[PDB]
């Protein structure tokens, strides 16, 4: 989604989490972010939404 | 006329972050209370227990005075 945006993503501001050790502890505690950084992207969405066209 | 569902005016802000109250008294003041707790249970235990020695003592005197 960073490198290569192959659709609407450019238009839409997150920060990905990264792991710190190979510690799925980690692994679990970066999906969590993730979640919450879904939640802004979603956010955004419903703010910037055009009513163009099916 | 054009009718779908635009986003109405824009909307507000949703809550994005963690949020802990990290609250309950750090170790410093529970500790104190556990170890005055546990001496408050240690005093009264001196004191029952004693008392339970004398009302012992006062059941040998009545073995005593039973026996011949």
């Amino acid at each position: 989604r960073k490198t290569q945006p192959y659709d609407v993503y450019d238009q839409v501001e997150f920060d990905v989490p990264i792991g710190s050790r190979g510690d799925c502890y980690d692994r679990y505690l970066c999906r969590v972010e993730e979640m919450r950084q879904s939640i802004r992207i979603i956010s955004q969405c419903l703010n910037k939404m055009p009513p163009g066209e099916i | 006329v054009k009718q779908d569902m635009p986003p109405v005016g824009g909307y507000g802000p949703i809550d994005y972050k963690r949020n802990l109250p990290r609250r309950g008294l750090s170790g410093y003041s529970m500790f104190a209370v556990g170890i005055g707790a546990l001496l408050f249970g240690y005093w009264s235990m001196m004191r029952w227990n004693r008392e339970r020695r004398r009302l012992q003592i006062e059941d040998f005197e009545a073995r005593i005075a039973l026996m011949p």
